[PDB]
């Protein structure tokens, strides 16, 4: 009865399914297992040639120098409403509109040797024309390093994204368009959206893989981060420089923004909040998406990831 | 529940001791921490 | 019309090497002591559990090519070399050179590299190995310096044997294994206490029927022994997977041809097709999604000293010419003889 509740094994069998893993790999195999074997297709079906390096290469590649944006929030009790702002997949959504991924990545904007050139745990040689015939299609990252553009090469990892954000939101859509539906289609689209969530959290911890990896690049995920707390600051920068929103951002951790709105008829904040995440969206890239998705009338904010 | 320390491992660990039989190598789907071959395992406290 | 069994769990063993299995491109004069056989514990759609043995599935590994671009007998020479060389050293550390026991035979694939840009053919190897449990540390070998004088990349060793067998032929876990033809093995109606007649039912007869022959289809009793504790047991070899010949292979990765397609992998491509034959199940009319209009700017902090650095790495990284998209990439090295990793799989298998 209480593995039918869960629905445990209707759920491993759907996630074993979207993936194309065993079904006993599903629990007993980590992370690392559904990332490889959704890009192991991903290149087999475009003929590249993937590397694996060893132990030793890991620990010698350079470690990770860019740390996420994490903002002390000031603790007081807050009477008037806390409007609460809250990115969605903002990882997969900088992978996606920015083109980072291992086929993309150039090299360090600095030290741009011909023969030795490194990035991650390898070493490469860069040719001899290629700077400038891609110095137009190219989106230079804040920590340094080249990606190319759309233009000339897809992402494989912005295709996976993709597919899954958009599975998820034909999912979404489905179930939110049909009520009398039985409990059949709905417990198969909750296992698919729950596979898809996933999926989604698991494909960036193949990132940069601090310990115990298999395939690590920490200039990716040191871009990453780099760019999203610019995206972060971008963000509180356009809230804070609205004469008619004379609000303050107060917290938030690499994902959400709190800002503050003294005695603002809180029926009015939420229209207050719609338009200021059309106008968050309305200056990022395509994937870019702000939700708004709640309001917090009474607030007390203890400390870091300490509130209620 | 628990398989370690009850009616899986217990009935693992008695053959084992006492009657010297290799069970695990029975309930296989084959002639030739509970590894059993064709079959899973689940801990349904975990 | 086809023959449908789910992947429910997966094992390998070791087998010697039968009429059903390969025994010899690289050193064809010597035999294969021992072949490593895919055991897939699956359930017809009728509930009847069944097990099958695959042949023919081998391990494999690229490396960095050794010689150049430039007649198609070299490369056999220098495949023959490798594989003696990989051979001694195997036979050395793990204590006329016949009857090999861990590499099966070396060919020759074109590839293109994942880690960085590259927008050109590489030639590569394939070293296909006969015992998975040890390739991983062969490979450690490799990565060691031990078999060559030279340190050698490591490419496609991380992925193990039944992820690379599950990819190459584009199965999934859970899912059903679409094949046409199989051969059978010692009686199918097993009698180990009941399930001669148990479990038998009109469906199961009928798959029979349609499947099963029994003059030409069955196998010998005294070969192929039955060694499944359960329902029949059938032997299907990789020329009847249809599992596969349902992938894209795209080639936009040689050339600049995106700089001059949504449904990408099936169980994402069959995931939406399943929900589009609910919404035709009259469910409702149509699925939708409605754009936003975006205007992007995106600067940032150090974009002056990135722009400075990149003119001076242009500058630096240029030889007096000009790049052309269209006469940046030589055309020569045709490479139509080489092979294609996903046309290099089908080779090596025994015969028909």
């Amino acid at each position: 009865q209480l593995l039918r509740k869960q629905d445990y094994i209707a759920r491993n069998i759907e996630q074993a399914r979207l993936i194309g893993i065993d079904f006993h790999s599903v629990y007993y195999r980590g992370s690392q297992f559904k990332v490889e074997s959704f890009l192991i297709r991903i290149c087999k079906s475009e003929s590249f040639i993937l590397l694996s390096p060893g132990k030793k290469d890991v620990r010698k590649q350079k470690a990770l120098e860019c740390v996420p944006l994490v903002m002390e929030p000031e603790s007081a009790f807050y009477k008037s409403p806390l409007i609460v702002l809250d990115f969605q997949s903002l990882y997969p959504s900088i992978m996606i509109g920015y083109n980072y991924c291992y086929s993309t990545m150039i090299g360090r904007v600095r030290e741009i040797n011909l023969t030795e050139n490194n990035l991650g745990v390898s070493k490469f040689s860069l040719p001899r024309n290629i700077l400038a015939l891609l110095k137009n299609d190219v989106t230079i990252a804040p920590n340094g390093v080249v990606y190319a553009k759309t233009s000339v090469r897809k992402s494989t990892l912005s295709k996976m994204l993709t597919d899954i954000l958009d599975v998820r939101v034909m999912i979404k859509k489905t179930m939110n368009e049909i009520g009398d539906d039985n409990t059949t289609l709905k417990r198969l689209l909750n296992n698919k959206q729950l596979a898809l969530k996933l999926l989604a959290n698991v494909t960036y911890g193949y990132t940069s893989a601090s310990f115990s990896g298999r395939m690590p690049c920490s200039d990716l995920a040191d871009s990453i981060v780099q760019t999203g707390r610019e995206t972060l600051e971008k963000a509180i920068d356009i809230i804070e420089k609205d004469e008619t929103w004379n609000a303050k951002v107060v917290y938030g951790d690499t994902d959400s923004l709190f800002v503050y709105l003294p005695g603002k008829t809180a029926i009015e904040a939420f229209s207050i909040g719609h338009a200021m995440a059309e106008r968050v969206t309305q200056n990022n890239p395509k994937p870019i998406f702000l939700k708004f998705e709640k309001v917090y009338h009474p607030s007390i904010l203890i400390s870091k990831k300490r509130y209620v | 529940f628990e398989i370690h320390n009850f009616s899986w491992g217990y009935i693992i660990e008695r053959c084992q001791k006492i009657h010297q039989f290799d069970i695990v190598r029975e309930l296989a789907r084959v002639k030739c921490g509970i590894m059993i071959t064709g079959r899973h395992m689940i801990n349904i406290w975990r | 019309d086809y023959f449908r069994i789910q992947l429910n769990n997966q094992d390998y063993y070791m087998s010697k090497p039968t009429f059903l299995d390969p025994s010899h491109e690289s050193l064809p004069l010597n035999q294969f002591s021992q072949v490593p056989n895919i055991r897939v514990f699956g359930a017809l759609p009728t509930g009847h559990q069944v097990l099958c043995h695959v042949h023919g599935i081998l391990p494999y590994m690229f490396i960095k090519y050794d010689g150049q671009i430039t007649t198609s007998t070299l490369r056999h020479q220098r495949c023959a070399q490798v594989h003696k060389t990989l051979e001694v050293k195997i036979r050395a550390s793990f204590k006329k050179l016949g009857n090999l026991n861990f590499v099966a035979d070396v060919s020759v694939v074109k590839g293109i590299p994942f880690y960085g840009y590259h927008v050109g053919w590489n030639l590569f190897y394939k070293i296909s190995l006969l015992n998975p449990s040890c390739l991983s540390r062969i490979s450690e070998l490799i990565r060691d310096g031990k078999i060559f004088g030279k340190k050698f990349e490591i490419y496609e060793s991380h992925i193990p044997y039944l992820l690379q067998w599950t990819a190459d032929f584009n199965l999934f876990g859970c899912s059903w294994i679409n094949v046409d033809r199989c051969y059978f093995r010692s009686p199918v109606l097993n009698s180990i206490l009941d399930i001669d007649k148990l479990t038998i039912n009109d469906d199961l007869q009928l798959l029979l029927d349609r499947f099963c022959d029994f003059k030409c289809n069955v196998l010998s009793r005294r070969d192929f022994p039955r060694v499944g504790n359960g329902l029949i047991e059938i032997d299907i070899l990789p020329q009847f997977i249809k599992n596969r010949e349902k992938l894209q292979h795209r080639d936009i990765h040689h050339d600049f041809l995106e700089k001059l397609v949504k449904p990408y992998v099936s169980s994402a491509r069959d995931m939406i097709n399943e929900l589009t034959m609910q919404r035709e199940e009259l469910s409702l009319k149509e699925y939708k999604e409605p754009p936003e209009t975006k205007r992007h700017v995106h600067q940032w902090q150090s974009s002056g000293e990135f722009e400075a650095f990149y003119k001076k790495a242009q500058h630096k990284t240029s030889t007096g010419q000009i790049p052309n998209f269209e006469n940046f990439i030589d055309k020569n090295q045709k490479f139509s003889a080489i092979n294609t990793p996903y046309e290099a799989l089908p080779q090596l298998w025994p015969r028909l």
